[PDB]
RNA sequence: AGUAGUAACAAGAGGG
RNA sequence: UAUACCUCUGCU
C-alpha cells in the first residue's frame, strides 16, 4: 500500500526535532547522521561479554519484543524488561528470550534459504560428496602464491555486481547504467528467478550477492592444487609433514584440467628422456597416472590441448594430435612447428587496444576450403610466405585476405581505419572481408624472380609475374615416434622433439599422481631434491661401500634420474665430468675423505661424463623456474649440513641425519674441491699473490698458490702431480 | 595409553 | 633432577622451538591512572634527540617551535633527528629513478580519489580527537559535530557532500577570530512531587565564543593516553589521537604513500603476512642470483629506535613536493597540508596527576592545564623536573611539539622514506665493493648485505647506518644484530632457511571473541582452521581446540548441551527445547545442540552445517527475519567484527542471520555527566534514518547521494511511488487521493 | 623541490659526518659472554592467588561431572568428611596485619556455613572481615581547591619496584607442576564424528595428548584457576555490595574411573564496583595445607598461617598423625587478570602444537607416522632438567608437560617483567643460535642487550627463575663446546 | 592490610 | 559533623 510510511512521516513531522532534522539534513549528509553515535567500538569484546554474560538483562531487543513474547516463561524466568538501551527504543533482556522465541516462537517460511546462502551451502555439497584416499607422510612443500578463495565466482568487476545486485533486490532504484554484458543478463535473470518470494531481509540478499559474485584472493601457502575448491580446504588436505589425498564433489572446470595436463605431460616427458627406454617409460607413466583420480590416458583420448608434450604423450599411445583447427572458412592443419601462446594486448591505427591471443614460433599450415588452398609460412606477428591456389581469382583473394589477417603483423593493425563493431580475430577478419583498399597498400610490395608457374599479386589486383604483395605468390599426416621420443612425419622429418618442449614450471590446477616406480612420492623439484638426498643418507652405508669398491655401478643408479631433470642438459655432462674426477681424487689422495661432500655431490654424477676439464665453484639446479646454485665448497641454499641439529637441510627442510661418525671427521687436505689441485688449509701470503679459479691454468704441477674459492674465504691450494680417471 | 614417570 | 625448559634449546634450534619464549598466555601490561607522564616523557626526548637544531616562536599560535632539519650533524650514535632536506631529496629521486611512471600513476590514482571521495568517508575508521568537546569521540560523532559547528559559524562548502570541499571549509576556518561553540552544563532544579520537593540534575547549554589561538589550537591538538595491554616491554609508553581538522587531509596523503607502497618490492606494508613472506623470500632469492659464487652474504635483523620521536613533518614535506613534482600545484597544497599541521602541531598532557594525603586520608585530581601554574611541592623529583621543561613548550594547556612525530598519528609515508634506503644499496647506484636490499615495515627492518670479504660486509652497513643517520633513522644497536643470511627476524616472523611457525602469537585469537553466540562460533573455528594453514598448528591439537572452544563458547554464553545436568539461568528453557526437539543434531551449541565440528567442515558455517538435521519449526522459528533481536545494519557492516593483532581492523566472518545474531546492552555511563542528551540526539537521528529506508530501500546497501533534503527527497517518492502503484497496479483510487493529501499537507508544515 | 636535482648530496655528508657515527660490529662468541646478574634484595614470595604444591584437599567420591552441582552444598559435603577440627591457633603470623582478625574470619566463615540454608553464603560485614577486605581504605575524593594547603599531600608513590632475591620454593613449584598424577584434571567436550582418515590419524595422536595433559599437576592448576576466576568474575559482576563466599572446588575422575569433588578451602569475596580493567576486588583465601610454613617462612610473607585441625593419614602400613594448616591472606585481582585466569586451558593448546610440531618433523623425515614411536618407545629424547648426575634427558611425554607447565606459569605469574624479559632474551637466545649454526654472529651494543634483559629482572619469582634457566643453559651450552676453533657445535 | 608498579585501585556521582 | 537510607553508573 504504501499508506502506513507516509502516515508515519506526517506524524514525525509533527514533532519540530524532528522536522528540523529533515528538512536542513540533506541525502548526503544522512550518511553521516545514520552514524552519529555515543558508542565507542569496544576494545576488549571477549572481556565484556564475559563480564556482561553473568548480568540479567544483557541484551538488547526491538521493543516490539514485548507484544511478541510473554514479560514471564513457564519456569518464571524475567524474558524482558522495559529498560530501553542507551541511544535507541530498544529494551534489555534475558538470554531466556532467545531461547523462548526458538523453542515456543513464531514459525516462518525458510525453504528458500540455501538458495539466498548458496555460498556457505556449496561448500556442504562439496564436503558432503567429497571422496577420501590415503594419507601420505612426507616432507609437504609450499609456495605461498595469491589464489581465488571464492569457488563459483562468476567472474565479475564490483561495479559490474553491484548493477546485478541492486536489479535483483532493488529493482525501482537502479541508476543511469544497465546491463552490458550477456554475463550480467544471465545471471541477474537467474538470480531472480531463485530467489523469488523468499522471506529474507533484502540486506542480507545484497550481502551474500557481494560475497558469491566478486572474486577474491588472498597470499596462501598451497601444496599442490591450487583450483578455488581445493584451496578451500588446505586445512583438510596438508599440513607440515602430511598430506591428506581428497576430490571435491562436482566436476572440474576445462581450464584447470587442460592447464594440470600440460604440466603432468612435460614432466612426464623430461623424466623419460634421462631414461634408459624414454618411449617406455613414458608409456609406463602415462597408464599409472592420473589427473584429479582421472586416468592421464582417457583424458588424452579426449582432450583436444595442443602443446608438445602432450602430443608426444598422444603420439605414443597413437592417437591422433590435435594438429588443425578451422578459422574464416578455411581448415589449417600444421605441418610444422608449433604454437606457443602469448596472450597480449596491441594498438591499431585507429588508436584501440584488444585484449588478442598472439602466436609465437615458425609454423607452418597447409590451408585448404572455399575452391582455395595455400601454403602458409609463418613467424610472429610475420607472414613469412604463402602460396595461394583456387578456381577462381575472387577465391584466392579472399583466402589472401584472410591469410594477411591470421599473420597478426603490424602492418595491418596499423591499415586498421575506424571502430571494430560485429572473438577479436573474427572483428579483423569482417572488417577487411568488406574493405581492403588501405591494407593492400600499407601491406606493400616486392620485387620477384620471374619464375615458371609463380606470379604475384598487386594491391590493384592485376597479376604481375615479378612484382607481388609482401610474402603472397600465386600458383596453380601419419605420424611415427622413435625410442627417444622424436615425432616425425612419413617423410623422416622432426615435428617434435622432446629437448624442444618448454622448460616452464607452473604449479598444478588439479591434483596429479604419477603412481611410478620411476618418479618420487610426491609432485614437483623440491621434492626430488629432498627425497634423493634422503636416499642417499638413508642407504648410506650400502653405497658408501659401492662407492669405493663399484663405483660405476653406484653412478648408474635409477635413483638419481629424477635428481637429473633439475640439472640442464648441456651442464650434465661436464658436471658428471667434474664430479667423478673430484671423486677419484679422494679415493687417490689417500687419508682424506669427506663423507658429507659425498652425499652433496653424488647425485650429480648420473649421467655419461666429457673429458673436458673446466672448473666449478657451483652447480646450477632448475627449480621452479629460477636458477639456484648448489656450492661445491661448504653449506649453501640447496644443500647445508647443519652441525648442531646433526641435519642435512635441503631448501629449508630437514632431509635426515647423518652418522655421528661424520661430525668427527677432518683433514688439512680437501680434495674433492678443485680439479687436479689440493686445498691445503688457510691462506699464506709466502706463495704469492690472490688468484681466481679461471687463472689456475697458469700454475706448474707441484706449485702452490692463493686462491678466492668461494664465499669470501682464501684458501691456499698447491697443483698435485698425478692426474685421476 | 596411560601415560608414566620415573619418579 | 631441576626442570628447565630452557635446556630443551640443545637440541632442538631456538626457531623450530621458539613458542616456548612467547607468555601469551597470561594477562598483558595494562597502565592504571594517567599517561601525562609518558606524554611528557616523549615530549621531553624528542627535543633531546632535536635539541641543537633552531628555535623560532609561531606567528599564529605562539607556540615555541624546534627545528632540527638541516642542522648540524650528529657526532655520537644516541638518538639524532637532524635529518638533511637534500640527503631526503636524493633517496626520493633515487627511488623515482629505479620505478619510472611509479609517482605518476600513484598521484594520477590519488587524484582521481579525491575528485571522487565523499564526506562519508571520514564517518569509518577509528576515533579521533573532538575539538569541540576537547575528548576523543567516534568518527562520525566528531564529523557531524565540527560539520554542525561549521555550519553556524560561515562555513558550508560541504553541503555540496564532496571531501575537498570539507577541506576547504577547515583551512577557511582558521580566519575566523570569534568561532562559536555550544557547551554544556548541569543545572539543579527544584520541583514538587506527591508532598516533597526533591533536587533534579537537569542539562542546558550555552554559547562560548573562541580566539584565533584558541581555535587554532584546538585544530593543531592530538590527544594522548596510554598504550595498553601491550607486549614484549618493561614500561607502557603513550600514543596519540589525530584531530577532525587534520584527519581528511592525512586520509590523502596516506593514499598516496598507500598508492607508493603498494608497487614497491621493499615494502612490507600494506600486505599481509603471508605476502609479507613471500616479499621477504623474493629479495633472498634475487640478492643470491645477482651474486657471485665468491661474494658473502651477510643479514642484519633490524630495529630502529626512536622511531616516531625523529621522523619530522617538515621532511614529510619535503618528500611529499618531490612525490609529486610536476603535478597540478593545487594538488601539491592539498597534500602538503597534514605535514604542515604536523610541522605546527600541539599535544594534549593528558588527565594530569592525583594526589594523596596519608595523614588525612583523601585523595585529589588536578587537571594537566594546571601544570603550568600549579605549585611544585607536591610532586617527586623526576615529575617536578619534567614539569618544569615542559612549562617552555606549554601554550593554552597543551604541549607544543613541532619536531618528531607520535604513535598512531601517521602512517605509511615513514617505510617510502626507509625503503628510499634501501633502494640506495643497488649495485649500479653504489659500484661499490658491497650492496645491499631488503625488507621494511615502519621501525623495523631485515637488510641483506653482500660483498667480497667481512671487510666489505662492514663498510656497507656502515655506509647504510651512517646514510640513515642523514634522514633522522636511528638503528637499534642494542636489538639490532647481524649474521650470514639464512636465518633472520622480522615482526616476528623467523626465517630458519625458510620461515617457520610461530603459533604463540596467536594464542590470544583462540577464544570466545565475545560479539554474540553467532559471530564467535563462526570466528572461533575460522580461527582454528587459519592456524591450521598459516602457523603449522597440528591436526591432533587443532581438534583439541575445537573441543576447548566449545567448552568456552558453552560456559560463557551459558547455553550447555541440553542433556546436562549443570544449572545455570538458561538451563530449563534449553531443556524444555531439549525434550521438544525430535533431531537434536540439528539444534545449534547455543540451543544446547551438539558440536558438529572437527577438522574436515571448520570452513563450513553452523546453521548450515545442521540444516538438513533440523526440525522444520526450530528452523522456521531460529532464521525467522521478523525476530527482534538483530541489529539490521547496513550492508557494508553486516557480519564484521572488530580484532587487535598493526592498527586495529575489521574481521568478516560467515554466519547465517539468526536470533543468535543480538547485540548486547550499550554502556551507560553517559547518563550521569553533561553529554547525556547526544543519546537522545541518536534516537531521533536513527528514526529519521529509519524511516528514509522505508522509501529508499536501497539506501542500506548503497550509501544515497543527493545535495537536495531528507523530507523532500521522501515526498518526491511517496507520489510517484503511489502513482505507478494505481496507474498500472493494485490500489485503488481514493487512496492515491489519500496518500498526495498527507504529502500536500506535509509540504505545508515545511 | 621541484628543481632539486642529486649532485653527490649524501656523499658529501658522509664526509662532513665524524666517523665516530658509526655500527662497529664486534663478534659475539657464546664463549666470551657472562651470565644474567639476578638482583639481590629479600626473598621472593609467593604471590599467586591460590596455594600450588601446598594445597590439600578434602573430597568425596561423586558421580557429577566436570562442573555438576551447586558449590557450597558440594563444600559442604567435603567438609563432612573430615573430624578433628581442633580450636583454631595463629603458627605463623602475617607480620604487617592484624593477625587476630584473620583468626577471627576463619571462625565466622566456620559457623556461617554451618547455619547457611541456601544456594548461596554472603557473610556479615563485621569489623575483622571489613579489615581484611579493605572496606572504607580508599581516601575520600575531593575537589583540589579545598585540600589543597594540606602538608603532606603528595602524588603517589610511583617508584620502581623493591627487588628480590631468587627463592628455592619457586624451582620446587615447577618440578611439582610438570608431574603425573592420578587423576584425569580435564573433561574435553565432544567433537564431530571423525570422518577423513586425517581426523583418524589426530585423533589416535589426540589420545596420547590427551592422557598425558589431562593427568599432569598444571592442569589441575588450570581447572583451579579456571574455577576461582570464573567464580571471582560472575559474583563480582552479580553481587557487588555482598561479601560473598566462593569455595575453592575442582572435579576429577580417577584412573581407576571414579568421580570425585575436592574443595581446598575458601575465598571471600569483598566489594566488586569493578568499573576500570585494572580496578581491585579483594578477596580472602582460606586454603588447606599440611606445609610447615616456618620450614620457608619467606614463602608466605603475605599469610597468617592457623592449625586447625588434626588428621589420620592412611600409608603403607601405618597411620600417621598430621597436622592440618589453614594459610589465610588478603588478596586481589581485576576484571581483565580474571578473564585472562578464565582463559587458562588455552595454555593445553601452547604446549600441544609444540610437541606435535616435534613429532610431526620426525614424521616427514621418516615418511610415517612417528606418534605411536614417541609416546611408547624411549629412543627419542630432549634434555629438560638438571641432577647433580649432569643433565637429565625427558621424553616426549615429559617434554609435553614440562611445556605446559611453563605455559601456565607464564598465565599464574604473568607480569611486565616476564614480558620484557621474554622479548630482549629471545635476542640473545638467537644470537648463540646464529653462533652454534656457524653463521658468525655480530653484536653492535652488546652491553646495551644486557641492560634490557636485566632492567627487567626486578622481583618476580617466576622471571627471577627464567633468568636462573638461562645462565643454566648458557652454562651448558659453553660447557658442550669448550675451547678451540673448531668447537662440538653438535650436543652430545 | 592487600592488590599492584613508574600510577592507580582500595567504589564514583547525586539526593548538598 | 556523624549514622541510616534512597537513586544513577561498572569501557564513555
Ligand atoms: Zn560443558
Amino acid at each position: 500500500s504504501g499508506m502506513e510510511r507516509i502516515k508515519e512521516l506526517m506524524e514525525m513531522v509533527k514533532n519540530s526535532r524532528m522536522r528540523e532534522i529533515l528538512t536542513t539534513t540533506s541525502v548526503d549528509h544522512m550518511a553521516v547522521i545514520k552514524k552519529y553515535t555515543s558508542g565507542r567500538q569496544e576494545k576488549n569484546p571477549a572481556l565484556r561479554m564475559k563480564w556482561m554474560m553473568a548480568m540479567k538483562y544483557p541484551i538488547s531487543a526491538s521493543s516490539r519484543i514485548r507484544e511478541m513474547i510473554p514479560e514471564k516463561d513457564e519456569d518464571g524466568n524475567t524474558l524482558w524488561t522495559n529498560t530501553k538501551d542507551a541511544g535507541s527504543n530498544r529494551v534489555l533482556v534475558s538470554p531466556n528470550a532467545v531461547t523462548w522465541w526458538n523453542r515456543a516462537g513464531p514459525v516462518s517460511d525458510v525453504v528458500h534459504y540455501p538458495r539466498v546462502y548458496k555460498m556457505y551451502f556449496d561448500r556442504l555439497e562439496r564436503l558432503t560428496h567429497g571422496t577420501f584416499g590415503p594419507v601420505k607422510f612426507y616432507n609437504q612443500v609450499k609456495v605461498r602464491k595469491r589464489v581465488d578463495i571464492n569457488p563459483g565466482h562468476k567472474d565479475l568487476t564490483s561495479r559490474e555486481a553491484q548493477e546485478v545486485i541492486m536489479e535483483v533486490v532493488f529493482p525501482n532504484e537502479v541508476g543511469a547504467r544497465t546491463l552490458s554484458s550477456d554475463a550480467q543478463l544471465t545471471i541477474t535473470k537467474e538470480k531472480k528467478e531463485e530467489l523469488k518470494n523468499c522471506k529474507i531481509s533484502p540486506i542480507m540478499v545484497a550481502y551474500m550477492l557481494e560475497r558469491e559474485l566478486v572474486r577474491r584472493t588472498r597470499f596462501l601457502p598451497i601444496a599442490g592444487a591450487t583450483s578455488s575448491t581445493y584451496v578451500e580446504v588446505l586445512h583438510l588436505t596438508q599440513g607440515t609433514c602430511w598430506e591428506q589425498q581428497y576430490t571435491p564433489g562436482g566436476e572440474a572446470e576445462n581450464d584447470d584440467l587442460d592447464q594440470t595436463l600440460i604440466i603432468a605431460s612435460r614432466n612426464i616427458v623430461r623424466r623419460s628422456i634421462v631414461a634408459i627406454d624414454p618411449l617406455a617409460s613414458l608409456l609406463s607413466m602415462c597408464h599409472t597416472t592420473s589427473i584429479s583420480s582421472e586416468p592421464l590416458v582417457e583424458i588424452l583420448r579426449s582432450n583436444p590441448t595442443d602443446e608438445q608434450a602432450v602430443n608426444i604423450c598422444k603420439a605414443a599411445l597413437g592417437i591422433r594430435i590435435n594438429n588443425s583447427f578451422s578459422f574464416g572458412g578455411y581448415n589449417f592443419k600444421r605441418v610444422k612447428g608449433s604454437s606457443q601462446r602469448t596472450e597480449k594486448a596491441v594498438l591499431t591505427g585507429n588508436l584501440q587496444t584488444l585484449t588478442m591471443t598472439i602466436f609465437e614460433g615458425y609454423e607452418e599450415f597447409n590451408v585448404s576450403g572455399k575452391r582455395a588452398s595455400a601454403v602458409l609460412k609463418k613467424g610472429a606477428q610475420r607472414l613469412i610466405q604463402a602460396i595461394i591456389g583456387g578456381r577462381t581469382l575472387e577465391d584466392i583473394l579472399n583466402l589472401m585476405i584472410t591469410l594477411m589477417v591470421f599473420s597478426q603483423e603490424e602492418k595491418m593493425l596499423k591499415a586498421v581505419r575506424g571502430d571494430l563493431n560485429f572473438n577479436p580475430m573474427y572483428q579483423l577478419l569482417r572488417h577487411f572481408q568488406k574493405d581492403s583498399s588501405t591494407l593492400l597498400k600499407n601491406w606493400g610490395t616486392e620485387e620477384i624472380d620471374p619464375i615458371m608457374g609463380i606470379a604475384g599479386i598487386m594491391p590493384d589486383g592485376t597479376i604481375n609475374k615479378t612484382q607481388t604483395l609482401m610474402g603472397v605468390r600465386l600458383s596453380q599426416i601419419r605420424v611415427n615416434i622413435d625410442k627417444y621420443l622424436r615425432v616425425r612425419n612419413e617423410k623422416g622429418e622432426l615435428l617434435i622433439s622432446p629437448e624442444e618442449v618448454s622448460e616452464a614450471q607452473g604449479q598444478e590446477k588439479l591434483p596429479i599422481n604419477y603412481n611410478s616406480s620411476l618418479m618420487w612420492e610426491v609432485n614437483g623439484p623440491e621434492s626430488i631434491l629432498t627425497n634423493t638426498y634422503h636416499w642417499i643418507i638413508k642407504n648410506w652405508e650400502l653405497l658408501k661401500t659401492q662407492w669405493m669398491t663399484d663405483p660405476t655401478v653406484l653412478y648408474n643408479r635409477i635413483e638419481f634420474e629424477p635428481f637429473q631433470t633439475l640439472i640442464p642438459k648441456g651442464n650434465r655432462a661436464i658436471y658428471s665430468g667434474f664430479t667423478r674426477t673430484l671423486f677419484q681424487q679422494m679415493r687417490d689422495v689417500e687419508g682424506t675423505f669427506d663423507s658429507i661432500q659425498i652425499i652433496k655431490l653424488l647425485p650429480f654424477s648420473a649421467h655419461p661424463p666429457s673429458l673436458g676439464r673446466t672448473q666449478f665453484s657451483s652447480f646450477t639446479l632448475n627449480i621452479r623456474g629460477a636458477p639456484l646454485r648448489l656450492l661445491i665448497r661448504g653449506n649453501s641454499q640447496v644443500f647445508n649440513y647443519n652441525q648442531m641439529e646433526n641435519v642435512i637441510i635441503v631448501l629449508g627442510k630437514s632431509v635426515g641425519s647423518p652418522e655421528r661418525s661424520i661430525l668427527t671427521e677432518s683433514s688439512s687436505i680437501e680434495s674433492a674441491v678443485l680439479r687436479g689441485f689440493l686445498i691445503l688449509g688457510k691462506a699464506n701470503s709466502k706463495y704469492g699473490p690472490v688468484l681466481t679459479i679461471g687463472e689456475l691454468d697458469k700454475l706448474g704441477r707441484g706449485e702452490k698458490a692463493n686462491v678466492l674459492i668461494g664465499q669470501g674465504d682464501t684458501v691456499l691450494v698447491m697443483k698435485r702431480k698425478r692426474d685421476s680417471s | 595409553y596411560s601415560p608414566t614417570s620415573p619418579s | 633432577m631441576d626442570v628447565n625448559p630452557m635446556l630443551i634449546f640443545l637440541k632442538v634450534p631456538v626457531q623450530n622451538a621458539i613458542s616456548t619464549t612467547f607468555p601469551y598466555t597470561g594477562d598483558p601490561p595494562y597502565s592504571h591512572g594517567t599517561g601525562t607522564g609518558y606524554t611528557m616523557d616523549t615530549v621531553i626526548r624528542t627535543h633531546d634527540y632535536s635539541s641543537r637544531g633552531i628555535w623560532k616562536t609561531n606567528s599564529e599560535t605562539g607556540a615555541q617551535q624546534l627545528n632540527p632539519i638541516d642542522g648540524p650533524l650528529p657526532e655520537d650514535n644516541e638518538p639524532s633527528g637532524y635529518a638533511q632536506t637534500d640527503c631526503v631529496l636524493e633517496l626520493i629521486e633515487g627511488l623515482d629513478r629505479s620505478h619510472p611512471g611509479l609517482f605518476e600513476t600513484a598521484c594520477q590514482e590519488t587524484i582521481d580519489a579525491i575528485q571522487q571521495t565523499r564526506v562519508d568517508k571520514l564517518t569509518q575508521g577509528r576515533q579521533t580527537y573532538d575539538w569541540t568537546l576537547n575528548r576523543n569521540q567516534p568518527a562520525a560523532t566528531a564529523l557531524a559535530n565540527t560539520i554542525e559547528v561549521f555550519r553556524k559559524n560561515g562555513y558550508k562548502l560541504n553541503e555540496s557532500g564532496r571531501l575537498i570541499d570539507f577541506l576547504k571549509d577547515v583551512l577557511l576556518s582558521f580566519e575566523n577570530d570569534s568561532m562559536e561553540v555550544t557547551t554544556h552544563f548541569q543545572k539543579k532544579k527544584r520541583i514538587r512531587d506527591n508532598k516533597k520537593m526533591i533536587t533534579q540534575r537537569t542539562i542546558g547549554k550555552k554559547r562560548v565564543k573562541l580566539t584565533k589561538k584558541n581555535y587554532l589550537i584546538r585544530a593543531l591538538t592530538l590527544n594522548t593516553m596510554t598504550k595498553d595491554a601491550e607486549r614484549g616491554k618493561l614500561k607502557r609508553r603513550a600514543i596519540a589521537t589525530p584531530g577532525m581538522q587534520i584527519r581528511g587531509f592525512v586520509y590523502f596523503v596516506e593514499l598516496l604513500a598507500r598508492n607508493i607502497c603498494e608497487r614497491l618490492e621493499q615494502s612490507g606494508l600494506p600486505v599481509g603476512g603471508n605476502e609479507k613472506k613471500a616479499k621477504l623470500a623474493n629479495v633472498i632469492k634475487k640478492m643470491m642470483a645477482k651474486s657471485t659464487d665468491e661474494e658473502l652474504s651477510y643479514t642484519i635483523t633490524g630495529d630502529n629506535t626512536k622511531w616516531n620521536e625523529n621522523q619530522n613533518p617538515r621532511i614529510f614535506l619535503a618528500m611529499v613536493l618531490r612525490i609529486t613534482a610536476g603535478q597540478p600545484e593545487w594538488f601539491r597544497d592539498l597534500l602538503a597540508v597534514a605535514p604542515i599541521m604536523f610541522s605546527n602541531k600541539v599535544a594534549r598532557l593528558g588527565r594530569g596527576y592525583m594526589f594523596e594525603s596519608k595523614s588525612m586520608h583523601l585523595r585529589t585530581q588536578i587537571s594537566a592545564e594546571n601544570l603550568s601554574d600549579i605549585n611544585l611541592r607536591y610532586f617527586n623529583e623526576d615529575t617536578k623536573k619534567k614539569i618544569e621543561k615542559i612549562r617552555h613548550l606549554m601554550v593554552e594547556g597543551t604541549a607544543s611539539l613541532s619536531p618528531g612525530m607520535m604513535m598512531g598519528m601517521f602512517n605509511m609515508l615513514s617505510t617510502v622514506l626507509g625503503v628510499s634506503v634501501l633502494n640506495l644499496g643497488q649495485r649500479e647506484i653504489l659500484k661499490r665493493t658491497y650492496w645491499w636490499d631488503g625488507l621494511q615495515s615502519s621501525d623495523d627492518f631485515a637488510l641483506i648485505i653482500n660483498g667480497h670479504f667481512k671487510e666489505d660486509i662492514q663498510q656497507g652497513v656502515n655506509h647504510f647506518y651512517r646514510t640513515c643517520k642523514l634522514v633522522g633513522i636511528n638503528m637499534s644497536q642494542k636489538k639490532s644484530y647481524i649474521n650470514k643470511t639464512g636465518t633472520f627476524e622480522f615482526t616476528s616472523f623467523f626465517y630458519r632457511y625458510g620461515f617457520v611457525a610461530n603459533f604463540s602469537m596467536e594464542l590470544p585469537s583462540f577464544g570466545v571473541a565475545g560479539n554474540n553466540e553467532s559471530a564467535d562460533m563462526s570466528i572461533g573455528t575460522t580461527v582454528i582452521k587459519t592456524n591450521m594453514i598459516n602457523n603449522d598448528l597440528g591436526p591432533a591439537t587443532a581438534q583439541m581446540a575445537i573441543q576447548l572452544f566449545i567448552k568456552d563458547y558453552r560456559y560463557t554464553y551459558r547455553c550447555h548441551r541440553g542433556d546436562t545436568n549443570l544449572e545455570t539461568r538458561r538451563t530449563k528453557s534449553i531443556k524444555r527445547l531439549w525434550t521438544e526437539t525430535i533431531s537434536k543434531a540439528g539444534l545449534l551449541v547455543a540451543d544446547g545442540g551438539p558440536n558438529p565440528y572437527n577438522l574436515r567442515n571448520l570452513h563450513i558455517p553452523e546453521v548450515c552445517l545442521k540444516w538438513s538435521l533440523m526440525d522444520p519449526d526450530y528452523r522456521g522459528r531460529l532464521c525467522n527475519p521478523n525476530n527482534p533481536f538483530v541489529h539490521h545494519m547496513e550492508v557494508e557492516s553486516t557480519n564484521l567484527a572488530v580484532v587487535m593483532p598493526g592498527p586495529a581492523k575489521s574481521l568478516e566472518y560467515d554466519a547465517v542471520a539468526t536470533t543468535h545474531s543480538w547485540t548486547p546492552k550499550r554502556n551507560r555511563s553517559i547518563l550521569n555527566t553533561n553529554q547525556r542528551g547526544i543519546l537522545e540526539d541518536e534516537r531521533i537521528y536513527q528514526k529519521c534514518c529509519q524511516v528514509f529506508e522505508k522509501f529508499f530501500p536501497s539506501s542500506t546497501y548503497r550509501r544515497p547521494i543527493g545535495m537536495a533534503s531528507m523530507l523532500d527527497a521522501m515526498l518526491s517518492r511517496a507520489r510517484i511511488d503511489a502513482r505507478i502503484d494505481l496507474e498500472s497496479g493494485r490500489i485503488s483510487s481514493q487512496d492515491f487521493s489519500e496518500i498526495t493529501n498527507t504529502c500536500k499537507a506535509i509540504e505545508a508544515l515545511k | 623541490v621541484s628543481s632539486f636535482k642529486a649532485n653527490g648530496n649524501i656523499e658529501a655528508k658522509l664526509g662532513a659526518m665524524s666517523e665516530k657515527v658509526n655500527a662497529q660490529i664486534e663478534s659475539f662468541d657464546p664463549r666470551t659472554i657472562r651470565e644474567l646478574e639476578l638482583p639481590e634484595g629479600k626473598f621472593c614470595t609467593q604471590r599467586s592467588k591460590f596455594l600450588l604444591m601446598d594445597a590439600m584437599k578434602l573430597s568425596v567420591l561423586n558421580p557429577a561431572h566436570e562442573g555438576e552441582g551447586i558449590p557450597m552444598k558440594d563444600a559442604k559435603a567435603c567438609l563432612d568428611t573430615f573430624w578433628g577440627w581442633k580450636k583454631a591457633t595463629i603458627i605463623k603470623k602475617h607480620e604487617k596485619g592484624v593477625n587476630t582478625n584473620y583468626l577471627m574470619i576463619w571462625e565466622q566463615l566456620l559457623e556461617s556455613i554451618k547455619e547457611m540454608e541456601g544456594k548461596f553464603l554472603n557473610l556479615k560485614k563485621t569489623n575483622h572481615l571489613k579489615w581484611g577486605l579493605g572496606e572504607g581504605q580508599a581516601p575520600e575524593k575531593m575537589d583540589f581547591e579545598d585540600c589543597k594547603e594540606v602538608p603532606d599531600l603528595f602524588q603517589y608513590k610511583s617508584e620502581p619496584p623493591e627487588k628480590r632475591k631468587l627463592a628455592s620454593w619457586i624451582q620446587s613449584e615447577f618440578n611439582k607442576a610438570s608431574e603425573l598424577t592420578n587423576s584425569n584434571w580435564i573433561e574435553f567436550d565432544e567433537l564431530g564424528n571423525d570422518v577423513a582418515p586425517i581426523e583418524h590419524i589426530a585423533s589416535r595422536r589426540r589420545n596420547f595428548f590427551t592422557a598425558e595433559v589431562s593427568q599432569c599437576r598444571a592442569s589441575e592448576y588450570i581447572m583451579k584457576a579456571v574455577y576461582i576466576n570464573t567464580a571471582l568474575l560472575n559474583s563480582s559482576c552479580t553481587a557487588m555490595e555482598e561479601y560473598q563466599v566462593i569455595p575453592i572446588i575442582t572435579k576429577c575422575r580417577d584412573t581407576s574411573g571414579q568421580r570425585r569433588t575436592n574443595l581446598y578451602g575458601f575465598i571471600i569475596k569483598g566489594r566488586s564496583h569493578l568499573r576500570n580493567d585494572t580496578d581491585v576486588v579483594n578477596f580472602i583465601s582460606l586454603e588447606f595445607s599440611l606445609t610447615d610454613p616456618r620450614n620457608e617462612i619467606h614463602k608466605w610473607e603475605k599469610y597468617c598461617v592457623l592449625e586447625i585441625g588434626d588428621m589420620e593419614i592412611r600409608t603403607s602400613i601405618s597411620t600417621i598423625m598430621k597436622p592440618v594448616y589453614l594459610y589465610v591472606r588478603t588478596n586481589g585481582t581485576s576484571k581483565i587478570k580474571m578473564k585472562w585466569g578464565m582463559e587458562m586451558r588455552r595454555c593445553l593448546l601452547q604446549s600441544l602444537q609444540q610437541v606435535e610440531s616435534m613429532i610431526e618433523a620426525e614424521s616427514a623425515v621418516k615418511e610415517k607416522d612417528m606418534t605411536e614411536p614417541f609416546f611408547r618407545n624411549r629412543e627419542n629424547d630432549w634434555p629438560i632438567g638438571e641432577s647433580p648426575q649432569g643433565i637429565e634427558k625427558g621424553t616426549i611425554g615429559k617434554v609435553c608437560r614440562v611445556l605446559l607447565a611453563k605455559s601456565v606459569f607464564n598465565s599464574i605469574y604473568a607480569s611486565a617483567q616476564l614480558e620484557g624479559f621474554s622479548a630482549e632474551s629471545r635476542k640473545l637466545l638467537l644470537l648463540i643460535q646464529a653462533f652454534r649454526d656457524n653463521l658468525d654472529p655480530g653484536t653492535f651494543d652488546l652491553k646495551g642487550l644486557y641492560e634490557a634483559i636485566e632492567e627487567c629482572i626486578i622481583n618476580d619469582p617466576w622471571v627471577l627463575l627464567n633468568a636462573s634457566w638461562f645462565n643454566s643453559f648458557l652454562k651448558a651450552v659453553q660447557l658442550s663446546m669448550g675451547s678451540g676453533s673448531g668447537e662440538n657445535l653438535y650436543f652430545q
